[PDB]
RNA sequence: CCCGGCGAGGGGAGUGAAAAAGAACCUGAAACCGUGUACGUACAAGCAGUGGGAGCACGCUUAGGCGUGUGACUGCGUACC
RNA sequence: GUGAAGAGGGAAACAACCCAGACCGCCAGCUAAGGUCCCAAAGUCAUGGUUAAGUGGGAAACGAUGUGGGAAGGCCCAGAC
RNA sequence: GAUGUCGGCUCAUCACAUCCUGGGGCUGAAGUAGGUCCCAAGGGUAUGGCUGUUCGCCAUUUAAAGUGGUACGCGAGCUGG
RNA sequence: GCUGAAAGCAUCUAAGCACGAAACUUGCCCCGAGAUGAGUUCUCCCUGACCCUUUAAGGGUCCUGAAGGAACGUUGAAGAC
């Protein structure tokens, strides 16, 4: 009897919308992480792609504890010898609030082609309106 | 100078794929001898649109 | 404000009746057709497209022919677009001159700068030359060392080296405005602007001021 | 006999058990270089395999859900002497 | 004692450290060191405390009304600081 | 069974224990001009005489002629004193 | 620095509030949707008829060949190609 596999052309992919409004950053991004990569599906496969797409909603509010709102830096290399560039955390809500959760949840999905393809299905908008009303997404509480 | 390793046969082919030749799109023909000839040149037998310029 | 899109005729002189030479750039600006009106509401942005000239009908394309048709203006030979500086209103088919340039003193002139082609590193960057005498060996003009030991191992990106030069867009600004000729649809700027004679240029205020 | 430069080199014809034994001639291996077919491959990083594995093609099969080729994706993995 | 002549698991990677000595097969189970939010298998486990420094996740003499706990003492409704 | 070793030339790049420029505290800071310490690496940062010299001395400049890392950076780039 | 407790006072700080540099993010110039997250806007073009079948993002025949592109030619203050 071999071990049950899942196909991607049979799985079953749904929608939900969570509202990160007042969320720790890390804990939210572990929850959306898991379900991105379908961790909590019974049919969860190693090499298939079996997580569901997710909306976040109001990025630019997600919270952060202790002093990270203005200690945490965010560095990255543009490949040039000059190179090293930084922003903090206050800077990167304001300038672009959506980078952060999406910086978080990569970090934290697999690296590779598969890992990649769990991400195309995060989406993350910094206010409170998202346009996948054809989707039918679901409210999820996390 | 010189190569450290010996390229493979996959490399040499991936070098060689600029390496293929364009044929002529197409051929002129002539007004009056209907020859066929490359385009603003005389055909084989002298003429070049329907003047027969030099033959001899 | 917005600019205008002209053609650079050549360089000349004024003379000043205090006995000043003033060597300026005489830029042909016809008068400018606006093609197309853009807005928040449908493009995100605020600008205007104009187009300047005359093209031949022939080597008019049905794509480029139905832009200039919605318009009612005659086709040009090329397009542009300027922001507006939200308090410029612009009506397609409205037509602007030269002379508004009558009143702004500086404007900042862009084109595309003459080709040298394939150039070297003394030409390009100003690499200083080495030793033309004194036991060099096929080293006049060569750029010499492009990188360290083995430590770093590989060459900087941004290093200088040979390669194209010119042929691309440059802006030169704060060019003073000598002479505004309405009805010859000419516009003269103090000094040299980029470019070889009959290029296009784009011509705006002075940003700096 | 035919193409070709009264060429080179070939295609027929004929000889022979055999001409893929044609004189560059018994057998005709490997490296190496090609044509055809199946599958994979242009957002993906490393001793190139191994374990798992979808899809496609093909051969089966008294549907028997197996075999063969290919190998998206994924765990582990830095040749030999 | 180990490596040398020793694979496997852990210490991110890391012959000599920790756990442990590979006869072969299994898509069975229990454990060691080490671990149980995600990459990444397993507690976002339970109870009582400490830290606010991202200390944790690099370091001294020495400096400081940081903060928790403990045993004493001086002066105090004859009115203290 | 080779990893070209001083100096110059060309071309650099990073660190900040900052030479100049920028912002400050103290001063035995009247002013001008300084001293010392703190912040700051954006840009800038001599030409010659002698010597193979790096260095150094000397002449004359400059807002300043900074200190170090980069195989005491750079010979499949040059030179060979 | 202001206000201000912990600590009746004092205190720029713990709540709160205002200044502060060539560094930092912008402002200026150039590249830039392979930004596979491949975006937006305007305009232009194509409005046949059948067959086969393992009947589907299937294959084939006939008719049709648009917008536009390329090619060729004369060439450029564009250019190694």
């Amino acid at each position: 009897m071999k071990t049950f596999t899942a196909k991607p052309e049979t799985v079953k992919r749904d929608w939900y919308v969570v509202d990160a409004t007042g969320k720790t950053l890390g804990r939210l991004a572990t929850e959306l992480a898991r379900r991105l990569r379908g961790k909590h599906k019974a049919e969860y496969t190693p090499h298939v792609d079996t997580g569901d797409y997710i909306i976040v909603l109001n990025a630019d509010k997600v919270a952060v504890t202790g002093n990270k709102r203005t200690d945490k830096v965010y560095y990255h290399h543009t490949g040039h010898i000059g190179g090293i560039k930084q922003a903090t955390f206050e800077e990167m809500i304001a300038r672009r609030p959506e980078r952060v959760i999406e910086i978080a949840v990569k970090g934290m999905l697999p690296k590779g082609p598969l890992g990649r393809a769990m991400f195309r299905k995060l989406k993350v908008y910094a206010g409170n309106e998202h346009n996948h009303a054809a989707q039918q997404p679901q409210v999820l509480d996390i | 100078a010189v190569q450290q390793n010996k390229p493979t046969r996959s490399k040499r082919g991936m070098r060689r794929s600029h390496d293929a030749l364009t044929a002529v799109t197409s051929l002129s023909v002539d007004k009056t001898s209907g020859e066929k000839h490359l385009r603003h040149h005389i055909t084989a037998d002298g003429y070049y649109r329907g003047r027969k310029v030099i033959a001899k | 404000m917005i600019g205008l899109v002209g053609k650079k005729v050549g360089m000349t002189r004024i003379f000043t009746e205090d006995g000043v030479s003033i060597p300026v750039t005489v830029i042909e600006v016809e008068a400018n057709r606006v093609t197309q009106v853009k807005d928040l509401a449908n493009d995100g942005y605020r600008a205007i497209q104009v187009t300047t000239g005359a093209k031949k009908a022939n080597r008019v394309t049905k794509p480029e022919a139905g832009h200039f048709a919605k318009a009612g203006v005659e086709a040009g030979r090329g397009l542009w677009e300027f922001r507006l500086a939200e308090g410029e209103e612009f009506t397609v088919g409205q037509s602007i001159s030269v002379e508004l340039f009558a009143d702004v003193k500086k404007v900042d002139v862009t084109g595309t700068s003459k080709g040298k082609g394939f150039a070297g590193t003394v030409k390009r960057w100003n690499f200083r030359t080495q030793d033309a005498t004194h036991g060099n060996s096929l080293s006049h003009r060569v750029p010499g060392s492009i990188g360290q030991n083995q430590t770093p191992g590989k060459v900087f990106k941004g290093k200088k080296m040979a390669g194209q030069m010119g042929n691309e867009r440059v802006t030169v600004q704060s060019l003073d405005v000598v002479r505004v000729d309405a009805e010859r649809n000419l516009l003269l700027v103090k000094g040299a602007v980029p470019g070889a004679t009959g290029s296009d240029l784009i011509v705006k205020p002075a940003v700096k001021a």
